[PDB]
């Protein structure tokens, strides 16, 4: 019963993916961490801080080297040398303090890794640090290994944020393919690096609403009867399971409730904005 | 004979915190408290349909996100000349009061309590500080350590599931969580049914029990083991508060009322003394003296000479003010759980009724988790109520249309203090928008005249008589609960 080593960084990400992680169930989140995966560093969570904090990453990160999972929340701000995402600071054999950027830390890590993942929209694709507007040279985890030119095993989990069933589905995947590969191939990924499983649904096609949407029947208003259409969805150019799946252990979800922004895509917020006009 | 203490990161907080300490004596004299991540919301926002800040300010943090909707919302309902109806001003209510109940169990037991609970020796609860001083090491009775230990494990275990089953709660009205669909300008977009506000009960019902029964017994505990910890960590004892929940529909009346304590002293909350000042802080403002938040400024500057940190520095009448539960609370005093009147009095010889019998022990480590816990037990008592005056099928939304030119302020408080968005909109889109938000109270620099931020201030006199294992550090900056991604934006 081995588990996954993971190392979970953030850079300009806002905790939602970890809190959505912590949402899981089936597996929840306490076996997923006691059965299913060693957390070994986690910033939010983890008991230690500081320079053991620190340590502590970096000696996994060698003790597992190209044996633990890099997971990344978080977009990797590149402008003004990496300094609008400082991570932490690290201690020399003489007793100076050197900054540790986003950028320092990806490049540290990501070739020591068995492979990277990156989980939200921040890190797969930009997201909102990366937006019109953003003075800090934004970017993703792809688009940071192909300017870095470091080729490492790179898979996408996207969504602001995922829904649990998609990182902990992809994570087990990858994890069990690693231990047998061909009994458990990777899961195929489309264009963007993720994975089909959860991604290869247009939200639109798989629509309840799909039928008065057809019918011409569209809510005037959010709290009026009809397809969401008019009132902004994006469902028509998303691509994500949640019209099966729903969301917080099947509560509700963003179509029945509102609308669908596209969280999910890489052009995700520009390309799905304004939310409340119509595609 | 003064040693520096660094820790980056502090760990066990949202977001991205650097802490500095100087030690002497055994005792922190000055201290450091710097925020190392941007992404600059207020610039990003410009331009935009001013709806779709609402969804774009949720994603200052995923903690709190229902917290920044509620201002969003309440910011464009101002400045779009909109009134919410009764059944959208309650529906609004339930759905971030959920996330209270969320926020303040997972602060408590998931950021603050490996300070002091014993975790099992596996990742990532080890590695840990050597000498952490936890219930193990500070019981002497073995087995009472042991019982007490596994007794708050036991919780920490636990209360994953019900901050999950609280996130349910949130997704009822929501949609989802983080990052609800269900709050936009003119109200909310789904009607509660009676089926729905039934679920949302049952799960209620049993937060509400855990909360009770389980966390209000652990802080009184817990505080009766640490009573040095209501001793130290005291900063500036001036709080603020603006009002949250509205409990009437002109919004005249909240569940924990505004107002502000300066220097011993009780004052209504005007808005208009609100002002940051960037002297240590990486930004550029294009006049002196502090600016108000309708007319801030937001241009970024890593290279400022003297600057520490991406949180600027509110005061109010030029005052560093601390927020959160203890903020609230004080302002409010309400009266105690029944729980937390028993248990002072049993635990402590404490006689107490309402918050501020806890008179000097309120400013303290453990007065911010007494203050917090009380908090939670209090709001849960309102969604119990909310719950009977939620009408199903009753209109929770009213139409509007962007303005050319307006501007509106919403007024809240997320779980972790005072919270406001301001909106001004130009051509019908945004022209500027600034977010003064929570921990940017906490966890903000030095202003221009040097005084210190509240925790910067709080951290002084706590004691340090192990320089290798200065756990009371940590424990001071997360009693405050802060979030670095709220504080920066
Ligand atoms: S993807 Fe969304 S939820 Fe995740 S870190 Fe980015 S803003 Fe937060
Ligand atoms: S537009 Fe939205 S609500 Fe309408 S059928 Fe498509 S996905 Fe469903
Ligand atoms: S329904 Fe749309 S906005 Fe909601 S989680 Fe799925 S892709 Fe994201
Ligand atoms: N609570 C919360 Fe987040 C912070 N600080 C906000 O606003
Ligand atoms: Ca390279
Ligand atoms: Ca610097
Ligand atoms: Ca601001
Ligand atoms: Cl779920
Ligand atoms: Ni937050
Ligand atoms: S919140």
């Amino acid at each position: 019963a081995k588990k996954a080593p993971v190392i979970w960084v953030q850079g300009q990400g806002c905790t939602g993916c970890s809190v959505s992680l912590l949402n899981a169930v089936h597996p929840r989140i306490k076996e997923i961490l006691l059965d299913v995966i060693s957390l070994e560093f986690h910033p939010t969570v983890m008991a230690s801080e500081g320079e053991m904090a620190l340590a502590h990453m970096y000696e996994i990160a060698e003790k597992f080297n190209g044996n633990f999972f890099l997971l990344v929340e978080g977009a990797i701000p590149t402008a003004k040398e990496g300094r609008y995402c400082i991570v932490g600071e690290t201690l020399d054999a003489k007793g100076h303090h050197h900054e540790v950027t986003m950028m320092e830390l990806i490049r540290d890590l990501a070739p020591k890794s068995l492979a990277t993942v990156a989980v939200g929209t921040c890190s797969a694709y930009g997201g909102i640090p990366a937006a019109e507007g953003n003075v800090t040279g934004s970017k993703s985890v792809r688009d940071f290994f192909a300017d870095e030119k470091i080729e490492k095993l790179l898979v996408n989990v996207p969504g602001c944020p995922p829904h649990p069933d998609w990182m902990v589905g992809t994570l087990v995947a990858a994890w069990s393919h690693v231990l047998n590969p061909t009994e458990h191939p990777l899961p195929e990924l489309d264009d963007d690096g993720r994975p089909l499983l959860f991604f290869g649904d247009n939200i639109h096609e798989n629509c309840p609403y799909l039928d008065k949407y057809d019918n011409s029947e569209f809510a005037e208003t959010f709290t009026k009867p009809g397809c969401k259409a008019e009132l902004g969805c994006k469902g028509p150019s998303t691509y994500a399971d949640c019209a099966k799946r729903r969301w917080n252990n099947g509560i509700n979800w963003c179509v029945e409730n509102a609308v669908c922004i596209g969280c999910v895509e890489p052009d995700f917020p520009d390309g799905k904005s304004p939310f409340y006009v119509a595609e | 004979g003064k040693v520096k203490i660094s820790i980056d990161p502090l760990t066990r907080v949202e977001g991205h915190l650097k802490i500095e300490v100087e030690v002497k004596d055994g005792k922190v004299v000055d201290a450091k408290c710097s925020g190392g991540m941007f992404r600059g919301f207020e610039q990003i926002l410009r331009g935009r349909d001013p709806r779709d800040s609402s969804q774009i300010v949720q994603r200052i943090c995923g903690v709190c996100p229902t917290a920044h909707c509620t201002a969003s919302v309440m910011a464009q309902d101002d400045a779009f000349g909109v009134k919410v109806t009764t059944n959208g001003r309650i529906t609004r209510n339930l759905i971030f009061g959920a996330n209270y109940l969320q926020s303040h169990i997972l602060h408590f037991y998931h950021l603050a309590a490996l300070d002091y609970v014993k975790g099992p020796d596996v990742s990532p609860f080890v590695p840990r500080y050597a000498n952490a001083d936890l219930l193990t090491d500070r019981i002497k009775d073995g087995a009472k350590a042991d019982a007490t230990n596994t007794y708050g494990l036991n919780q920490y275990l636990k209360a994953l599931e019900i901050r999950r089953i609280c996130h349910e709660m949130v997704a009822m009205f929501g949609g989802r969580m983080p990052h609800v669909q269900g709050m936009v300008v003119g109200g909310a977009t789904e009607i509660p049914t009676a089926d729905k506000v039934a679920e949302y009960a049952a799960r209620f019902k049993e937060v509400q029990k855990f909360v009770i029964e389980e966390y209000l017994p652990l802080i009184y505990t817990l505080g009766s083991v640490y009573t040095d910890l209501f001793e130290t960590g005291i900063g500036w004892k001036n709080v603020i508060a603006f009002g949250v929940f509205p409990e009437d529909d002109d919004y005249k009346t909240f569940l924990l009322k505004p107002g502000v304590y300066i220097d011993g002293k009780d004052e209504e909350f005007d808005s208009k003394l609100v002002k940051e000042y960037v002297g240590h802080s990486f930004f550029d403002h294009s006049a002196p003296g502090g600016l108000h938040y309708s007319v801030g400024e937001t241009n970024p500057n890593p290279d400022k000479p003297g600057a520490y940190s991406f949180v600027k520095a509110p005061r109010y009448k030029d005052k560093p003010c601390e927020v959160g539960p203890l903020a609230r609370m004080w302002v409010q005093n309400p009266e105690l759980s029944p729980v937390g009147q028993k248990l002072l009095k049993e635990l402590y010889g404490i006689e107490a009724k309402n918050f501020r019998d806890l008179g000097d022990k309120a400013f303290s480590i453990m007065g911010r988790h007494v203050a917090r816990a009380e908090e939670t037990w209090l709001t849960a008592v309102a969604v119990e109520k909310w719950l009977k005056q939620v009408q199903p099928g009753a209109e929770t939304y009213v139409k509007s249309e962007i303005p050319d030119a307006a501007e509106g302020t919403g007024f809240t408080e997320a779980p972790r203090g005072a919270l406001l968005h301001y909106l001004k909109i130009k051509d019908k889109k945004i022209e500027n928008y600034q977010i003064v938000s929570a921990t940017l109270w906490n966890a903000n620099p030095r202003d221009d005249m040097g005084q210190r931020g509240p925790i910067e201030e709080a951290l002084i006199g706590v004691p340090v008589p192990d320089i290798k294992n200065p756990v009371n550090v940590g424990r001071l900056v997360r009693s405050y609960d802060p979030x670095l991604g709220c504080a920066v934006h």
